[PDB]
RNA sequence: AGCUUUGCGCAGUGGCAGUAUCGUAGCCAAUGAGGUUUAUCCGAGGCGCGAUUAUUGCUAAUACUUUUCCCAAUAC
């Protein structure tokens, strides 16, 4: 149990490198919506790696039991 | 494991064998014997007279 | 390992080929055990690759058939020359490193065995009885 | 004489989820709880209160100095 929630809880590659911010490489701004709203490294061909991360399955949103049994 | 793996394998095997073992005892303890299952069912079929 | 090197020292035309270390372990044993005593037996050989050669023949007959690669060995006995590879590498540690092998804990241990260990420069300063003076 | 069904215990091997698990000398309930759909029809728990890491226990990680021996003539 402390694992499985310890790995729902921890920071995820793409949420660690979202967390990252490149110095002096100003990003444009998209989302007008709500403006520095930011991906980190996620895209800005910054110093992240060369390959796109992919999603973590333990963050996929799930619904409760009670909300189950009501479906 | 990383400094005796085979060591620390086998007392893990040894413990799920005990495991099995205590299992199976306990089963064997209890296991109807064959003379006591006829008789149980002999006595159950014999009583309506 | 001589089969190896038997076999890449006298080759030309490069073409790929396959191996299997686990030669008979896997019908007694698991995978992480084997993949455990394969880094034992792979640490030792990186350390001396002749005392261990040594030590991986406990007899002389030793049948390591040329259908696999490591010698045909039993369980209990694969316990026993796992305790000495273990001391082998504890030993040349203690030799190398001028430690003293009953002191290393078991977590040193470990990291012997797996990768290796930080050393300390001087540079790196821990900055992180009483003399009064009149000044 | 095997085969097999149901319910209940003791176990063993797994898998799944920690927004849920348990308690109820508190109340109500098949003489009917609850009913959004299928209502001259369905058919059981519900409410309030309480405990909690949203069940509860362990195990482990977070260190060295007590002692106890000593100098001297082949001489007025």
């Amino acid at each position: 149990r402390y694992r499985k929630m310890k790995e729902r809880l921890g920071l995820t590659e793409i949420r660690k490198q979202a967390n990252r911010m490149s110095f002096g490489e100003i990003e444009e701004d998209a989302y007008q919506e709500d403006l520095g709203f930011s991906l980190g490294h996620l895209g800005k061909s910054g110093s992240g790696r060369v390959r796109q991360t992919q999603v973590n399955e333990a963050t996929k949103a799930r619904i409760s039991k009670t909300l189950q049994r009501t479906l | 494991a990383v400094q005796d793996p085979t060591k620390v394998e086998a007392h893990v095997r040894a413990q799920m064998a005990k495991r099995q073992k205590a299992h199976e005892e306990a089963n064997a303890a209890r296991k109807l014997t064959a003379e006591q299952r006829k008789v149980k069912k002999i006595k159950k079929l014999k009583e309506d007279i | 390992v001589e089969k190896f090197g038997d076999l890449i020292l006298k080759a030309t035309e490069p073409q790929m080929v396959l191996f299997n270390l686990y030669d008979d372990w896997l019908k007694t044993i698991s995978s992480y055990t084997a993949f455990s005593r394969l880094i034992l037996i792979l640490r030792a050989l990186h350390v001396n690759n002749d005392r261990a050669k040594v030590i991986l023949k406990p007899d002389k007959t030793t049948i390591t058939e040329p259908h696999h690669i490591w010698p045909t060995l039993t369980d209990e006995e694969w316990i026993k020359v796992e305790v000495q590879l273990k001391d082998l590498i504890l030993a040349d540690y203690g030799k190398k490193n001028n430690v003293n092998v009953a002191s290393l804990t078991q977590s040193e241990i470990r990291d012997i065995i797996l990768g290796m260990e930080i050393s300390a420069p001087s540079q790196q300063r821990q900055q992180i009885q009483l003399t009064a003076t009149q000044t």
